């Protein structure tokens, strides 16, 4: 006892009502919170999320290679015809989240 | 055998009343909803003014050791969605007092009936239902329950007619219930929780196997087309069909124009929580929407006769075909509804297994509504070898269907 654990407890930066098209590449993100994003007819190249949340979002038409979810949060988000299999989510979580067309 | 009610509750005027000969007096809460189509239907909320406490008479209390009774009830459970579902026994029909009596409680997954005498000891049988299934027969849709107890040898409790599971109860000292029935969410931890019940019932008996399909039966209301959750089909509703045969598959449109045709395409996607649930998806392909030709209430009956508009870029269009197609199949078209002329259009709903039989204004038949596959594409046909088969009694295949309109209680995306 007396002695507390030292855990950080930071807001994450959050973008919202967004659509994104371009193929980013070789990026890291951390700590972000995306509501209401639509990712549509995205390649992502070696990118990786860690601690990230998605709300309410859409991948639609995507690709990704080299590309990874670590430890993020999916709510209500919508995977429609896009490469995604299980292994590129690393301990992550779904709550309410659809996959379609899966190629 | 809906005679042998002690106790029977029922929609009328705008209430809910006792048809039993104790006229048992029946208080409703401020936030309890009814269904506007099937009034019988009662939903009830996570509130505390969501309550309905039926008191019964003192000469129907249950206070023995030994007397038999049963009870039976539709109900319609949403799925649970969330990690807060779990290990959260909820209370829904209370007949407890002094801790001795009856319920109904929920859990995740589960439907349970718990008897409890006046040492405290306690008996439970359990439905338990998968929640990690492509499609379930259970979740967010009307099914039947019927908990018999027989003083001297089980507890068992049926689904749909059928029994689930049964335990010896002969253990059990004098069981004093309460004078009350409370129907009520109690102890449930999430706060949108909710449930939908229907035709309540108690008997002073224990059902055999013959009386349960009997009371099945009958409260099916058998000559009212059903969706996919159990509530009356209607008129100018959009439905998701879903083909029996493989219901890994739903419908789309290639084209619109008496050059196109609707198919069957798969596979299905998924919705999932992790942990928690894993189906099918059940918003996929193009909707169906009955329009009327044939009593004037909105709700499709037996042998009515229907348009069938097919919902294409969120714009409707008619289904038709033209029996002058060489072969008994005809394709299935997408029409322009101006456009459609002569074309067959006319569909005679039924419901005991092929759905929808489409005829040409002569009222001839053109044939019952399924499938055929032309180079593995399952097209959509009318085709009178169906109508046929059904008359030797053969086996047919893919003129089953279920229509699946939206619902909260299902829970996904759009």
């Amino acid at each position: 006892d007396e002695y507390a654990l030292l855990t950080r407890n930071v807001e994450r930066d959050k973008y919202a009502n967004f659509t994104i098209n371009f193929t980013m590449e070789n990026q890291i993100h951390t700590g972000m919170e995306y509501d209401n994003g639509r990712f549509i007819g995205v390649k992502f190249k070696s990118v990786t999320f860690k601690d990230s949340v998605f709300k309410s979002c859409t991948f639609e038409d995507v690709t990704s290679v080299n590309t990874y979810f670590k430890n993020c949060t999916f709510i209500d988000t919508v995977f429609d015809n896009t490469d995604f299999e299980p292994y590129k989510f690393i301990d992550s979580e779904f709550k309410n989240c659809s996959f379609f067309h899966n190629k | 055998i809906v005679n042998t009610s002690i106790l029977s509750i029922v929609y009328k005027k705008d209430d809910l009343i006792d048809l039993s000969r104790y006229g048992a007096k029946i208080n409703i809460g401020d936030r309890v909803y009814y269904d506007s189509i099937d009034k019988n239907q009662i939903k009830l909320i996570n509130l505390e003014s969501s309550t309905i406490e039926v008191i019964l008479k003192n000469a129907i209390v249950y206070n023995s050791m030994y007397e038999n009774f049963s009870t039976s009830f539709w109900i319609k459970i949403p799925k649970y969605f969330s990690k807060i579902n779990l290990n959260n026994e909820y209370t829904i029909i209370n007949c407890i007092e002094n801790n001795s009596g009856w319920k109904v409680s929920l859990n995740y997954g589960e439907i349970i009936w718990t008897l409890q005498d006046n040492k405290q000891n306690i008996q439970r049988v359990v439905f338990k239902y998968s929640q990690m299934v492509n499609i379930s027969d259970y979740i967010n849709r009307w099914i039947f329950v019927t908990i018999t107890n027989n003083r001297l040898t089980k507890s068992k409790i049926y689904i749909n007619g059928r029994l689930i599971d049964q335990k010896p109860i002969s253990n059990l000292g004098n069981i004093h219930a309460s004078n009350k029935i409370m129907f009520k969410l109690d102890g449930c931890r999430d706060p949108r929780r909710y449930i939908m019940i229907k035709y309540f019932n108690l008997f002073d008996k224990e059902l055999n196997e013959k009386e349960i399909k009997d009371l099945y039966d009958s409260q099916s209301n058998s000559g009212i087309l059903k969706d996919f959750w159990g509530n009356y089909l209607q008129y100018d509703k959009p439905y998701y069909m879903l083909n029996l045969f493989d219901p890994n598959k739903y419908v789309d449109v290639n084209n619109i124009g008496i050059r196109g045709y609707m198919y069957l395409k798969g596979p299905r996607g998924s919705v999932v929580t992790t942990n928690i649930y894993l189906n099918s998806t059940l918003y996929e392909g193009t909707k169906f929407i009955i329009k009327k030709y044939a009593n004037e209430d909105n709700i499709v009956r037996n042998n009515d006769r229907v348009y069938i508009n097919v919902v294409v870029k969120n714009k409707e269009y008619r289904l038709a075909t033209n029996a002058s197609q060489a072969g008994v199949e005809k394709i299935l078209s997408a029409l322009e509804i101006p456009d459609v002329g002569n074309l067959s259009q006319v569909v005679v709903m039924k419901s005991n297994k092929c759905k929808m039989n489409l005829q040409d204004n002569n009222g001839n038949d053109i044939g019952f509504i399924g499938f055929h596959l032309y180079d593995n594409i399952a097209k959509l046909v009318a085709s009178n070898w169906y109508n046929r088969q059904v008359g030797k009694a053969s086996r047919t295949f893919g003129c089953s269907w279920e229509f699946i309109p939206v619902d909260d209680g299902w829970g996904e995306s759009s």
